[PDB]
């Protein structure tokens, strides 16, 4: 069992520290198994060996863990990364001076799967943000430059790595504890920088929202940065996609522009509508409509404490659309524009599939009726799409 | 024949299928002879760092086959009168480029274990396993510096040399079988030549070599305390020859060889230790060489001499 | 809202080592006229009509683009909104042609790049002088950043000293011995009396035997712009020493010169480095503006801090406080300058 | 044969004996032996000219009792 | 480490010093003068004005500069300190080395002696100071070989001088720290440190009861110190350059000083203005030793960087101009070899010495060939030129003033030459290939019984002179074992050789194993009108016959001319020399062939 090894490393550490290189070699050898019990045993062997021994053996431990991480096999990578995470949360001060070795992993970012990169950035960030480091905070201000030089790159893969790292570091930097200080302003500056950098490419733009809206949900963050990001995201989404309903007509398209799938048929009493058709026609930005709304909703619900009364007209809003029903223009005119119609139906169905996810927790009866009608609309669209 | 170094940029970012990369690596194999000897290691580095996301068996197989063929040709046409004679690239260049390339391949294998597993499964042996060569033996001996592959390559080498000595003992025992086939270089002389060739200032194979010698000696020692004894005796003789050969050439390792032999021979277990004793007597023939490097292990061996029994 | 009328150079890939060097070099008071006059001779030479003959014109092209863009912003502030910068492209391409080891997008040292471009401009000016003599401003680097070194060595047994003159372009200086260390101690570690002992001996020729020797350094001829170069690293596998030594603003060098001197070497430029490892980093410059509309005169005598594209004025006392080793300045100084005031 | 000085990284002075027929890489190997720095991080600056792996000592007009300051390369960018 | 073999080319007896003299000791009971030579030999001279040839004997065991000597034990024993890092104890009457102390780790620079305790101490550039009871050292035998030490600590830098007083109660050291540091030798406790002097101190003296001290310094001053007051009570600046040597009379009232400026003064300590110019020597004065038979000393002996030693007479003290102009006795010295050039055959050497005499030597036979007189040295080099290349296989050093040849494993066997190009005939009509270093190794160990095989003694082509000293040392410093060539048959010498001769010499001298050959790759192409390789000694003729055959003796030579870099090659010239002298490009040598 493990309390046996606990007693072993607690009582006889002074004699056992003589041959710690052999201990580390044995742990490295037995970590290469397939089951989970042996791997966990070797993991805790590394942990306890780092806990009690001399600083040189600690350097040897972190070197062995680094070469384990850069080895390549998935189970070894996950196990070693988890070991490093629990080791740095256990004894941050001893691990602090050995940050060079763990940072040196960042040169090898082709042997690591995309999911483990987030964990690596997480463990490095929580290493570099303990208040014992505030005496000489060098790792933090080095990583704020590493992220910048990653984002300003031209290779797409490093740009994606940069956005992942920037989001997962800003999350720890603005972490909610038991602040509202200049660190929040730095968090805001980092976020607007990484928004300006990755605003152009849409495939690289969707990842930013799909990481930020996960971080702002599973973890939490302090009310000040929350307030600022909520204000700017609400302003930006209100300015960007929202087109007033009373000015619905606009020309220059081969298809007759119309508004469909509204609720209660108010017929443009006030200005709420989704301008989906012109954006797609110009893209013969709208590709990132699906996650931007999710980020907006989750941010506003966290800012107002589960109160969605602000985004209320964004359930009965209609969508600018052509005559999506097949008017016998399917057998004929089966040109490239047919694929455009397919993508349009796909994207509006995805928007409906997100908007039904948005308002379900609320318990107002007629509002529940609204979301059920939205469900009927998405099922009829999913029927139509096969044509 | 000049832009081939930048010909690799086409396979970096765009995805490909197996047929076209196999065709281009076949072209590369065909032009290995054309380009130059000295330009090879950077090209090997480029192709092998490309190979992680694509073809992995083909490049390693081509490099191994090319260098085995080149070593074979150089060895066959090197023999002759010590005078003016036709020869290709000299030994001092060939051994150096081989050392750089084997070190690069070991590094690349250390970057991803899948290449090493493919290499090990590729050279699997009963069978002749004709792909074995001084270059490939050196490769397998240098991969042992990684903990993942140590036993997995040493057991393969051990079974290979046992199969070779069994083949020799079977072939010498008949006329008909000796009448039909022409002799092939049996792997005993292959390793016995690799150890001699290892003088050319590369030491990353000495540890694998001494470990192989000790494993191969221990596993087939005379345990008498009849047909299978002859391979089991030739194997021990080969192990002693290998150990004594690496003792003289390389300096950094000679302190540990004698320590292991002593630590294995000074026992009260009364196990048969005739071969270890013979090896120790052979390697203390060069008395000053021992005194330069390791004159301490013999001293504490002497201090323990009071406790052992009479024989 | 507030855009500083001082132009930066875009990142343009993984290249900031050249951006910092170029920005800290453009303000060198003698460089701007000379590097244009040399191209002005080149233009008439081409009018009369090479690999080493193109950088010396590319630099002038970059300088005129920089000056023209800065003036264009200056008389028309409405046009430019957020970023006031350009990108060094012809210079980078030419310098790639000059030395192929920068081909790619890796990181690079800054002092080495400065050495390369200075050696190349010296070589091409010397070649132009040779072409002229084959038939006042030809001396640019041989006069600006280069002076003469005087060495001596005293064999303790024979007590006879021999000299050995040398050329120098930068005083490479150690950062710590192996508590704060004044830069005066840092220089006197490099250019003062120390002995050679132990496994290291000086084979004297008057005595025909290995022996203990005492050797020193002397600054005979002083260039127009002296550039201390702090070896802010150490061996042991290697690492960076992020504990900067105290730096003065008015350096006087009467201790180590041979003849008595009355000179005042005042600081006007600093190139820093921001990282914790030898293998990476990000160079930021810092240049005092001192010479060369009245809007510019308001900014005269202040300190700037050039990042790649942005720029922010810092008052001089703030910059001086920013280099004290009382804390970690987060940007280790690496290559100081000193104009001969 | 001749014997030259190399002002080391930290300010000390080391002396090494090389002949004018020696390659620069051989001198860097000598430095590796004397101090322990792998001959990829060296750059021996002499009289403002940086020594390179192609030429030899006699090409640079280096004679007895000269100095070569030793510095590393600090990657940045 | 790595063990080198060396040997010195010289005559069996060097009666006269071949270099300067570092130190002097005068035995008053036997009228014998000891000189410690920079040529590594200590010599004993008679100072009887009777004999015309004062030389008596040489004691040769040291390997490098002898820096200090002290006569101990009422003149029976002298102890010497040398730059080979050892201290040796000699029987001064019979002139042989009895023990070698090896506890120091760098040049030993100074020795000190306390007559009333018969105590000596040694100190050097390694910053260590060891104290030794002489009777414990003399009691040493081959069984009782244990000696135990006592040393002083505190010294921060290399020691250049050292003095003790007669009672052995105060010891002072001088060093580049400029402060002289003082200890009590009886307890090893550190005592006060008197700071004030501003430079190295190469000369130190103490009065009998260790109450006053004189220091001499490279700053040119003499300073008198009271140890009871711990301060300077007078400073004398009588020299222009560094003061290197001090002596004082028994009354401690007149100081004799000398140094780099060659002038020797006698100054009265109580009244400086009364001073006497004793003489101006011909070279910097390094050390002086008074004869003290009578109160106003009759003479002073003077050591310089020159090989001659002058005795100057002292008429008296009571009375710009020198008191004396010619020495009273003169012990003659010999010339030092100061310049050496190895010829292209890598076999003969041209020398120049301090007298501007030029000589020609045979490295292989370890002897001189001819005196060439005072011809111009560089014209003699240019006149003896032969177009041949042979790889370097030894190195020469002149540190002892004689020719010392050193062999190293890295290049000892690099030079194969043909018997014909050497001075070794072909008595069987053919000439095979000899390795020079291997032949030399076999000649040096010719008398070692272990190389004798069943009788051959040597190599069959030449002998070295039997008296040549053969030295086995480690590279950088420590000599391991030194013997004369003829002495190798002894049982003690053979045991120590068996224990000391490295395996790389054993390989050649015992096993009679051939060294590796060297081959040269080269190109052949039709630009005169395939990649091959051959021995570096192959003659062009062999390539010409090769070409003659592959494109089909006397006829071959008549028809085919071989070229390199468009120069016509001498058919007798070998490939190695062509490559060294004619190939001026890079990459492999390229030869062009043609048919005529
Ligand atoms: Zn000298």
């Amino acid at each position: 069992q493990e309390q046996l090894l606990q007693s072993t490393f607690s009582v006889h550490y002074l004699v056992l520290k003589d041959m710690c290189s052999s201990i580390l070699s044995l742990a490295q050898s037995l970590l290469h198994s397939l089951d989970q019990s042996i791997i966990s045993f070797g993991s805790l062997l590394y942990k306890y060996a780092f806990k009690f021994f001399d600083t040189y053996c600690q350097q040897e431990v972190v070197g062995a863990l680094v070469t384990h991480i850069c080895s390549g096999n998935e189970a070894e990578v996950d196990t070693a990364l988890d070991v490093l995470l629990e080791l740095v949360v256990l004894n941050p001060s001893a691990m602090m001076m050995n940050a060079v070795f763990v940072k040196g992993i960042l040169d090898y970012l082709d042997n690591i799967s995309p999911q483990q990169i987030r964990k690596l950035f997480y463990v490095l960030s929580t290493l570099a943000f303990s208040k014992q480091n505030e005496a000489s905070s060098h790792i933090q201000d080095d990583m704020h430059l590493v992220i910048r030089k990653q984002l300003s790159s031209t290779v797409f893969k490093y740009k994606l790595i940069g956005i992942i790292g920037a989001v997962t570091m800003a999350g720890i930097m603005a972490a909610d504890r038991s602040l509202s200080d200049e660190q929040c302003t730095q968090v805001t500056s980092l976020l607007q920088l990484v928004h300006s950098c990755s605003e152009q490419s849409p495939q690289a733009s969707a990842l930013y929202y799909d990481e930020f809206a996960n971080l702002i949900q599973h973890e939490k963050l302090d009310p000040k940065a929350l307030e600022w990001v909520g204000h700017t995201i609400c302003n930006d989404f209100q300015d960007a996609f929202v087109v007033d309903s009373c000015v619905v007509p606009e020309g220059d398209f081969p298809f007759p522009v119309k508004a469909l799938y509204g609720l209660e048929e108010y017929d443009t009493q006030d200005g709420i509508a989704i301008n989906l058709l012109p954006l797609l026609f110009s893209q013969d930005s709208p590709l990132c409509l699906a996650p931007y709304f999710r980020l907006l909703r989750l941010c506003v619900e966290r800012q107002h404490n589960g109160n969605l009364e602000e985004i209320d007209g964004l359930l009965d809003c209609p969508i600018f659309l052509t005559d999506l029903e097949p008017g016998e223009k399917l057998e004929s005119m089966s040109a490239k524009e047919r694929s455009f119609m397919c993508s349009l139906i796909f994207l509006t169905l995805n928007w409906f599939r997100e908007i039904v996810n948005a308002f379900c927790q609320e318990t107002s009866p007629e509002m529940k009726g609204k979301v059920l009608t939205r469900l009927k609309h998405i099922v009829e669209l999913q029927i139509i799409l096969e044509k | 024949q000049q832009y081939v170094i930048q010909l690799t940029s086409m396979f970096k970012d765009v995805p490909l299928t197996a047929e076209e990369v196999e065709f281009v690596v076949e072209k590369a194999l065909s032009m290995f002879s054309k380009m130059n000897l000295q330009e090879i290691p950077p090209l090997v580095y480029q192709l092998l760092v490309l190979s992680s996301k694509g073809s992995r068996k083909s490049v390693l197989e081509g490099i191994i086959a090319f260098f085995s063929a080149l070593d074979k040709q150089h060895n066959e046409e090197q023999s002759g009168d010590e005078l003016l004679d036709v020869v290709t690239v000299p030994s001092g260049e060939l051994r150096h480029v081989e050392g750089t390339i084997i070190l690069h391949i070991v590094f690349a294998i250390k970057l991803d274990y899948e290449l090493g597993r493919e290499l090990v499964k590729h050279l699997k042996v009963g069978d002749s396993n004709n792909n074995l060569s001084p270059f490939s033996i050196a490769l397998l001996l240098s991969v042992t510096r990684i903990q993942r592959f140590q036993d997995q390559v040493l057991d393969l080498l051990k079974t290979s040399v046992v199969k070779s000595f069994k083949d020799l003992q079977l072939l010498q025992g008949s006329k008909f079988l000796q009448n039909l086939v022409p002799h092939r270089s049996y792997v005993s002389t292959m390793i016995l030549e690799v150890v001699k060739n290892s003088v050319h200032s590369w030491d990353h194979v000495t540890q694998g070599l001494v470990e192989l010698g000790f494993i191969l000696m221990d596993s087939y020692g005379p345990k008498k305390v009849s047909l299978s004894r002859m391979p089991n005796q030739h194997a021990c003789k080969l192990g002693a020859n290998i150990l004594l050969e690496t003792f003289k050439i390389h300096e950094m390792i000679r302190q540990e060889i004698l320590e292991q032999v002593l630590n294995r021979v000074v026992t009260r277990a009364s196990s048969p230790i005739s071969h270890f004793l013979d090896l120790l007597s052979n390697i203390v023939m060069y008395a000053p060489l021992v005194l330069q490097s390791c004159s301490s292990k013999v001293t504490e061996a002497f201090d323990y001499l009071s406790f052992l029994p009479l024989q | 809202e507030n855009l500083l009328p001082f132009v930066g150079l875009n990142n343009l890939g993984n290249t900031s080592y050249l951006n910092s060097i170029l920005q800290v070099l453009y303000f060198c008071p003698g460089f701007k006229s000379g590097v244009k006059h040399l191209f002005n001779i080149i233009s008439r030479k081409k009018e009369a009509l090479l690999a080493s003959y193109e950088l010396i014109c590319s630099l002038q092209s970059l300088i005129i683009s920089v000056e023209q863009l800065q003036a264009s912003f200056l008389l028309n502030p409405e046009k430019y909104t957020d970023e006031l910068a350009t990108q060094p492209r012809r210079l980078l391409n030419t310098l790639r042609e000059l030395n192929p080891m920068y081909e790619g997008y890796l990181q690079h040292d800054a002092q080495e790049v400065l050495q390369c471009i200075l050696g190349n401009i010296q070589e091409t000016c010397q070649l132009l002088k040779k072409e002229e003599v084959k038939n006042i401003g030809f001396e640019l680097v041989e006069k600006l950043f280069q002076g003469q070194l005087v060495l001596r060595t005293r064999c303790l047994e024979c007590e006879s000293l021999t000299e050995r003159r040398e050329d120098f372009q930068d005083i490479s200086v150690p950062v710590q011995e192996d508590e704060m260390k004044t830069l005066r101690w840092a220089i006197s570690q490099f250019a003062s009396v120390e002995r050679i002992v132990g496994e290291d001996k000086y084979f004297c020729e008057n005595c025909h035997h290995y022996t203990e020797a005492e050797r020193s350094l002397l600054f005979d001829k002083m260039p127009e712009v002296i550039t201390i170069h702090l070896k802010c690293f150490a061996a042991s596998g290697l690492s960076k020493i992020n504990t900067p030594l105290l730096t003065p603003l008015k350096l006087s060098l009467e201790e180590w010169s041979t003849k008595p001197t009355n000179d005042s070497y005042g600081l006007f430029a600093v190139v820093m480095h921001s990282g914790i490892t030898i293998s990476s980093g990000h160079y930021t410059a810092s240049v005092k503006v001192t010479d060369l509309v009245q809007s510019l005169k308001e900014y005269e005598g202040k300190w700037l801090l050039f990042d790649d594209s942005e720029v922010k004025v810092t008052e001089e006392k703030d910059f001086l406080n920013s280099l004290s080793p009382s804390t970690s300045p987060t940007s280790t100084p690496y290559l100081l300058f000193y104009k001969k005031l | 044969s001749m014997q030259i000085f190399v002002k080391t990284l930290t300010g000390k002075t080391i002396t090494l004996e090389v002949e004018p027929s020696d390659t620069i890489e051989n001198v860097k190997a000598k430095i590796q032996d004397k101090e322990g720095i792998p001959p990829d991080q060296q750059r021996l600056i002499f009289a403002g000219k940086q020594l390179e792996d192609g030429r030899t000592l006699s090409d640079y007009n280096i004679q007895k009792e000269s100095t070569l300051h030793l510095v590393l390369r600090l990657r940045g960018g | 480490r790595k063990v080198q073999v060396s040997y010195v080319i010289r005559d069996e007896v060097e009666k006269y010093n071949r270099n300067g003299v570092n130190a002097l000791q005068l035995d008053p009971a036997l009228n014998r003068l000891f000189t410690a030579g920079r040529d590594s030999i200590i010599r004993i001279w008679s100072v009887n004005q009777h004999k015309q040839d004062p030389y008596i004997a040489s004691m040769e065991h040291h390997t490098d500069w002898v820096n200090d000597i002290v006569l101990c034990c009422n003149g029976k024993t002298l102890i010497s300190a040398s730059s080979d890092t050892t201290v040796k104890v000699w029987n001064a009457h019979k002139g042989f080395c009895m023990s070698t102390l090896r506890t120091h780790k760098d040049y030993v620079k100074a020795l000190a002696y306390a007559k009333d305790k018969e105590l000596v101490a040694s100190a050097g550039l390694d910053r260590q100071i060891f104290l030794w009871d002489v009777n414990t050292l003399t009691a040493l035998t081959a069984s009782n070989n244990t000696v135990t030490t006592s040393s002083l600590s505190g010294n921060k830098d290399s020691i250049y001088s050292l003095a003790m007083n007669q009672l052995g109660t105060i010891i002072v050291s001088g060093s580049t720290e400029k402060v002289l540091r003082v200890w009590d030798p009886r307890t090893c406790a550190k005592l006060m440190k008197l700071k004030g002097h501003t430079d190295n101190v190469k000369a130190l003296l103490l009065n009998r009861d260790g109450t006053q001290c004189l220091s001499g310094s490279s700053d040119g001053t003499i300073r008198l110190w009271s140890l009871g007051q711990q301060r300077c009570i007078a400073t004398y600046r009588v020299h222009d350059e560094g003061v290197w040597a001090l002596q004082v009379n028994d009354a401690f009232t007149h100081v004799y000083s000398g140094g780099r400026d060659r002038k020797i003064y006698c100054t009265d300590l109580r009244n400086p203005d009364i001073r006497v110019l004793i003489c101006e020597e011909k070279a910097p004065v390094l050390k002086m030793e008074l004869d003290r038979s009578a109160d106003p000393p009759p003479a002073i002996w003077v050591a310089t960087t020159k090989s001659t030693v002058n005795k100057w007479t002292l008429k008296g003290i009571h009375n710009i101009t020198p008191l004396c102009t010619q020495p009273d006795q003169v012990i003659k010295g010999g010339a030092s070899i100061i310049q050496c050039h190895i010829l292209n055959d890598k076999r003969h050497i041209l020398t120049k010495d301090t007298n501007n005499n030029v000589a020609y030597w045979d490295v292989l036979k370890a002897c001189k060939v001819e005196d060439l007189g005072k011809v111009d040295f560089e014209d003699e080099i240019k006149k003896r030129f032969k177009m041949v290349y042979v790889p370097n296989w030894f190195s020469v050093d002149l540190k002892t003033g004689m020719l010392t040849i050193t062999l190293d494993e890295s290049d000892c066997f690099a030079a194969w030459v043909s018997a014909k190009d050497a001075g070794f005939s072909s008595p069987d009509g053919s000439d095979p290939k000899l390795n020079l270093g291997g032949l030399l190794l076999q000649a040096l160990l010719e008398y070692w019984p272990r190389t004798h095989v069943n009788v051959q003694k040597g190599n069959g082509y030449f002998q070295v002179p039997p008296h040549t000293p053969v030295i086995f040392g480690e590279a950088g410093g420590r000599t391991l074992f030194r013997l004369l060539c003829r002495d190798s048959g002894g049982e003690t010498e053979s045991m120590l050789l068996n224990e000391t001769v490295p395996q790389w010499v054993i390989d050649i001298t015992v096993d009679k194993n051939m060294p590796k050959f060297n081959k040269i790759p080269f190109y052949l192409q039709p630009h005169a009108s395939d990649r091959l390789s051959a021995s570096d000694m192959l003659q062009v003729r062999k390539v010409m016959e090769h070409v003659y055959e592959k494109i089909i003796a006397v006829l071959a030579e008549e028809k085919i001319e071989l070229l390199c870099q468009d120069q016509v090659l001498d058919p007798n010239m070998d490939l190695r020399t062509v490559k060294h002298f004619i190939w001026k490009s890079g990459g492999d040598l390229t030869l062009h062939y043609r048919q005529k």
